[PDB]
């Protein structure tokens, strides 16, 4: 029952979720604490993953920058 | 039918129609003294789903 009580509204029992949502490196990323929390999880989640996913092909990010 | 200001955010409120498509038509047959009355059970039905609703639960359960 991790997003909501689980048989609400008779909606079914089970559903795939991530394990957790409030976890983001604000101060990496140049956000402020304040827009941190008032920013959508999906955006916090992304950030991170498109980070992970340029290093993951072993290009540097600073490459891309400007192009 | 279009949306209007209030549909926005920003307690339980029922709506007591006797209309024959309403699904409340039923309530035309309880009259008393030739004026029709709202039950005094009805009045513990609206209660109850509102306190159903407020629980989580359906009334049955």
């Amino acid at each position: 029952d991790r997003r909501w009580k689980a048989g609400l509204y008779g909606l079914p029992r089970r559903s795939g979720k991530l394990k957790d949502l409030s976890r983001f490196d604000a101060s990496f990323f140049g956000v402020h604490p304040k827009q941190a929390h008032t920013m959508d999880p999906q955006l916090r989640l992304l950030l991170e993953v498109t980070y992970e996913a340029i290093v993951d092909g072993g290009i540097n990010p600073d490459s891309l920058r400007g192009t | 039918d279009v949306p209007a200001a209030e549909d926005f955010p920003n307690a339980a409120i029922y709506n007591i129609d006797t209309s024959s498509e309403s699904p409340d038509h039923y309530l035309v047959d309880h009259t008393l003294d030739g004026r029709v009355l709202f039950p005094a059970t009805g009045y513990l039905s609206i209660v109850w789903k509102t306190l159903a609703r407020a629980l989580g639960l359906g009334v049955e359960q």
